[PDB]
Order: structure tokens, then C-alpha cells, then sequence
């Protein structure tokens, strides 16, 4: 539950992110991969070579989700709904790999922004992409 | 895997009384019920599409009788889970690109299934010595995963 | 989120229960701290062998507030309030151990619905237990 | 616990350049913060109602010294974490009460912590090789909870 608080932290470290967020999502589902190897199972038809251009491919839709998810904040599920369908009844992850992937996005954007990356701006984000999380898990069953 | 045979011998009684047929096709439709992210592992096998049509697939019930099959068989191993689940383990890592958090959906609805076919003779302590049994299978069929 | 097809399967199931609710809930419990131990770690002040009061009164006390969920289905977090503010702010347990309860609920369920543990309302109870779950687990933070 | 030679090697080098006091405040205090039902174990450590509170609180930075303390010994004994850890996981299950789940949590916090410390240098190996560790210590932590 975002609570104001929140989201402007996560505008903010949002905002100081700008036109690396694909970079940045490239480099958490790289440190995905490598910490949670488990994850890779969603991507066999993925090259996961490291400096792969499907996976910066990917992180980029991955990082503008997110943007978009950031901007419409106060009404994610409507804003976030076609990723929520696609996950529910196509892709199909399991529910635990989302914390990997939000843990991975923090461990990225603390090794990026650190002084925007405060303990507070840290929790904000943390419950920012477990709602993200809880949103795109929304429709599984 | 740390089973007393007070355990050991408790998961062996029971398990005789299976009818691993029965309950394979049972643990993976209720697997692909309750949990239907499942599904995605199973396009081929048709209609999944509900709980009946899940339940009375062929493919379902085959394919159960097939993991409780190999379940059934690590049972007789429970010194050596790893060993008995290698390539299966790397049959679902590099073959069948399995996340092997379904391997705990599935001991669980495992266990969930051994209660509904037992009734009371499923006590705590029987429980608990499936769950081991079930979390040891789970982490040897994960084991070669990278 | 439960349909109307779970709502009717949880009161269907929950009606079953009946009078056998604190039983239930014991008996859960009990299963509970023997299959996951570490779900021990919060009753340290409990008396923990099969049969104990304690465990005979907190599974009564767990079972009611589960019938009282099913009671409001529709309007679980102004029905469980009081318990998520508890769980929030004073027993803090880890949102994990929710899901290990809601398991060995459903077990428990399993062993004493032969016939009405059927898989959609297997399925049913399930994501019912994740609801309460989640409602339990609202205020954390 | 494995790690290959060159991931001990990267976790031994950036340890080496580890200031276990201001990690091991920073690693607890954001624990608190961004996980506070974990503040129920530190009730005697005062008010955390709010990350100042908590960062600047001076047991919590005590403690987070302690805590970092034990996990830099382990490092030393990576290939045996078990036996390293027996003893505070006994005192952590049957003394302190302290729920495992947290030791994961606290691994991950420090995963950030670390990243963050050390910005691009902390590289997508580095983390996988600490997430390991971070695992192993936890899973040591948790072996002799009964
Ligand atoms: C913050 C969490 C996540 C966000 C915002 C997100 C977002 C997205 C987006 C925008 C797409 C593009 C869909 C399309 O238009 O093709 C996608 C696809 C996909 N995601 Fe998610 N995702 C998340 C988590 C995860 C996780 C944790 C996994 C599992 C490791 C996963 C597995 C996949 C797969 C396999 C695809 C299809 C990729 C392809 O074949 O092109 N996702 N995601
Ligand atoms: C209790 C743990 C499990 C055991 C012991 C087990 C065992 C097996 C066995 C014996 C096979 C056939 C091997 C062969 O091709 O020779 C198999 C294949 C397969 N398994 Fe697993 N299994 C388990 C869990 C799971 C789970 C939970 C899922 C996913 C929901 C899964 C997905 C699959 C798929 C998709 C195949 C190939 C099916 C086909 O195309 O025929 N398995 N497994
Ligand atoms: C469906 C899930 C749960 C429900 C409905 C539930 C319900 C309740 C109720 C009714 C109480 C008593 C409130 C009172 O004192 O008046 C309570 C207390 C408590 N619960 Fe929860 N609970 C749940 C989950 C959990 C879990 C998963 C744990 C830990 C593994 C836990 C730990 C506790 C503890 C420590 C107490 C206080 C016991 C005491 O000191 O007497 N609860 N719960
Ligand atoms: C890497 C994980 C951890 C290690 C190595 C660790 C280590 C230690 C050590 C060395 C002590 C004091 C030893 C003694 O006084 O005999 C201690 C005490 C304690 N630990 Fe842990 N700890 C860990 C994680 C945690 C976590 C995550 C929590 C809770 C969120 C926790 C809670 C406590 C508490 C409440 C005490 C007693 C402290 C006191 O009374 O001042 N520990 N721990």
C-alpha cells in the first residue's frame, strides 16, 4: 500500500533514473539471471550471453513497464492491465520469480544511484515493486 | 534427508497402501487446477482449460502415474535423493526448462492429496515426515539446475 | 481476487466444518509446528505438545476468525481489522509463515472433507487462504 | 556452499575493502526499515518508528557491528558454515526466537547494501557469488532449528 510518502519517492529515484531505466532493467535481469539461475527456465529461447541485445531488448520493455507503471502510480492496475493478461495467461511465471527480479532491480539501482538509494527511498521502492509485482500476479487465478 | 525410522518407517506404511495410479493423475490435475501457471508446461496435452477438463484429461492422468512413478521409486532412496533424481534433474533444467518452484507446488498438493485419500490416518507426525520427504524431492530434482 | 463459484465453495466447504471449526484449527496448527518448525519461533511462550490448551485455544481462536472471514467475504479487511493491525504491529509475523498455516489449514481441510475436498474447491479454499493472507499481511508496512 | 575459485576470490577482495561497523548499521538499520515486523526482536532497542530513528539509533548500530562481525568470520570458513554457525543458529532458534526467514531478508538488505556502498564495482558476478554466501550463512543459521 503506496502511501504518498512512497510514491514520491519512487518518482524521484524514478526521475533520477530517466534514459538509463533500459540499461538499468538490462542489468537487473543480467544479475537475475546470474544470482537465480532458475530464472533463465522463462527465457530458454532467450541468447543469455552476457551483452545480449534480446536481453537489453527486454530489459527496455522491462524499464518502460515500470516508467509506466511509475506515472500511473495511483492506478496501476488499470495502467499495468495488458502486462497483467500477458503474465496471467501467456507467460505464465511463476509468482516467486517476481521478488527475484524486483530484488535484482534494487541491487541495480542502489549500484547506480547511490545517493538518491536512501534507506527510506529503499523501502519505497521495495513495496513499489512488490505492488508491481502483486499487480502483474494479479489475474493467475 | 533427516528421517528417524520412526519417519521412514511411517512414509513406507503408507505409501504402500497407494494406489500410485490414482493419486499421480489426482496430484498433477489438482497441481494444474489450483496452481493453472502450470499449465504452461502441458500446451500439448490439450484441453486444460477447466477443473473437468483437467481432471479427465488422459494426458493428465499419464503424465501423473509417470511423476508418482518416479516419486514412488526416490522413495526407496531417501539416502540418496540427488543420485536418484540427477537426470531427471537435468532432463527438466536443460530439456523441459521447468522452474523448479513447481516441484514444491506439487509436493504440496501431494501432501494435500495423501490427506484427502487418508483422511485421519494422515496425522501431523505423517504429515511432517511427507513434507520432508517431499521438500528432499523437490531440492534433488533442483539440484542440477544452473 | 474469488469469484462467486469460490465464495460458494468456501461457504460450502466452511458449513461442512460446522461445528468441527476449533478442531480443525488445533489440528492445523499441530501440523503446523510439526511439519515447519520454524513457524515455532513465534508461539516460543506456548506450550507446544500435542493436545496442549494453548494450542487447543489459539486453534479455536484462529478457526472462529476464519469463519469470521468466510462470513465476510466480501468485506474481509473491514472484518479482519483488528487481526491485521495485531499481526501488523505487534505479532509481526513474517508474511511466509501465512502460507504455511494456509498449507497445513488445507491439509487439515483434505484429511476431513472426503467428499466435498474436490479440486475446484480445493482450488477455491486455496485462494481464499491467500486472501485472508493477504489481508492479515495489509498493514506490514 | 560452492563457489568456484574466482567467485571466493571476488568475495575475499571486496570484504577486504568492508567496513563491518558502518555495513553491519547500515545492513540492520535498513532491515528495519524496509522490513519492520523485524523490528519485533529489538523492542529493548527503543524508538524505530521512522528510518532516522532507526539508522541513528545506537544499538541497532551495536548490533548491525555484531551481526557483520560474525558473518566476516564465516567468510573465513566458507567450506564449512555448518559448523561455524551451529552454535548461534542453536542460540538463534532456542534463545532468541528469531524467526529464519529473517536471515534470508537480512542477506538480501546486505546484497543492497553492498551494491550500493560499492556502486559499479559490486558487478552482476560479484552479486551472484554474495548471494550465495548470503544463502549459505542463512541455510547455516537454519540448521539446527528443531
Ligand atoms: C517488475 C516485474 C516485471 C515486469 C514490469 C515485466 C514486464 C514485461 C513486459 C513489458 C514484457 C513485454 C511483453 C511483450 O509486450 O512482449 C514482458 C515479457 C516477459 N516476461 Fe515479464 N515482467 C516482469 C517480471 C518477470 C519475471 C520475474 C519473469 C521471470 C523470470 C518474467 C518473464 C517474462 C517472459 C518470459 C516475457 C516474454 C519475453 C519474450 O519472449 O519476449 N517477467 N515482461
Ligand atoms: C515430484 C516431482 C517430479 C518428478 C519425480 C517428475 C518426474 C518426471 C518424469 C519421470 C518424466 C518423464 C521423463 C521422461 O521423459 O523419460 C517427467 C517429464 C516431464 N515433467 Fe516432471 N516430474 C516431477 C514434477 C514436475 C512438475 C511439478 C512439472 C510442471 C508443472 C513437471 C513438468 C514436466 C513436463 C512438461 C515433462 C515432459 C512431459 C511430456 O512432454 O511428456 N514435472 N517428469
Ligand atoms: C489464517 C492465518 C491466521 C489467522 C486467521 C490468525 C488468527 C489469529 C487470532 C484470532 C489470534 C488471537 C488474537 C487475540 O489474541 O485475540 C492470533 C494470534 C496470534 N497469531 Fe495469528 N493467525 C494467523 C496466522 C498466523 C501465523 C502464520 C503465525 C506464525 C507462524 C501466527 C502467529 C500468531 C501469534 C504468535 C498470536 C498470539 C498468540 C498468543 O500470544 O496467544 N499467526 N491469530
Ligand atoms: C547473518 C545473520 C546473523 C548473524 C551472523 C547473527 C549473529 C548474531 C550474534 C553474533 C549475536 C550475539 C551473540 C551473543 O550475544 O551470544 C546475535 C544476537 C542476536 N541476533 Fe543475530 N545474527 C544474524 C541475523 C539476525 C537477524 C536477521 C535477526 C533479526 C531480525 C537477529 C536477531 C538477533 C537478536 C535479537 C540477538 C540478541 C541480541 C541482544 O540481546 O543484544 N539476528 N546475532
Amino acid at each position: 500500500v503506496l502511501s504518498p510518502a512512497d510514491k514520491t519517492n519512487v518518482k524521484a529515484a524514478w526521475g533520477k533514473v530517466g534514459a538509463h531505466a533500459g540499461e538499468y532493467g538490462a542489468e537487473a535481469l543480467e544479475r537475475m539471471f546470474l544470482s537465480f539461475p532458475t530464472t533463465k527456465t522463462y527465457f530458454p529461447h532467450f541468447d543469455l550471453s552476457h551483452g545480449s541485445a534480446q536481453v537489453k531488448g527486454h530489459g527496455k520493455k522491462v524499464a518502460d513497464a515500470l516508467t509506466n507503471a511509475v506515472a500511473h502510480v495511483d492506478d496501476m492496475p488499470n495502467a499495468l492491465s495488458a502486462l497483467s493478461d500477458l503474465h496471467a495467461h501467456k507467460l505464465r511465471v511463476d509468482p516467486v520469480n517476481f521478488k527475484l527480479l524486483s530484488h535484482c532491480l534494487l541491487v541495480t539501482l542502489a549500484a547506480h544511484l547511490p545517493a538518491e538509494f536512501t534507506p527510506a527511498v529503499h523501502a519505497s521502492l521495495d513495496k513499489f515493486l512488490a505492488s508491481v509485482s502483486t499487480v502483474l500476479t494479479s489475474k493467475y487465478r | 534427508v533427516h528421517l528417524t525410522p520412526e519417519e521412514k518407517s511411517a512414509v513406507t506404511a503408507l505409501w504402500g497402501k497407494v494406489n500410485v495410479d490414482e493419486v499421480g493423475g489426482e496430484a498433477l490435475g489438482r497441481l494444474l487446477v489450483v496452481y493453472p501457471w502450470t499449465q504452461r508446461f502441458f500446451e500439448s496435452f490439450g484441453d486444460l482449460s477447466t477443473p473437468d477438463a483437467v481432471m479427465g484429461n488422459p494426458k493428465v492422468k499419464a503424465h501423473g502415474k509417470k511423476v508418482l512413478g518416479a516419486f514412488s521409486d526416490g522413495l526407496a532412496h531417501l539416502d540418496n535423493l540427488k543420485g536418484t533424481f540427477a537426470t531427471l534433474s537435468e532432463l527438466h533444467c536443460d530439456k523441459l526448462h521447468v522452474d523448479p518452484e513447481n516441484f514444491r507446488l506439487l509436493g504440496n498438493v501431494l501432501v494435500c492429496v495423501l490427506a484427502h485419500h487418508f483422511g485421519k490416518q494422515f496425522t501431523p507426525p505423517v504429515q511432517a515426515a511427507y513434507q520432508k520427504v517431499v521438500a528432499g524431492v523437490a531440492n534433488a530434482l533442483a539440484h542440477k539446475y544452473h
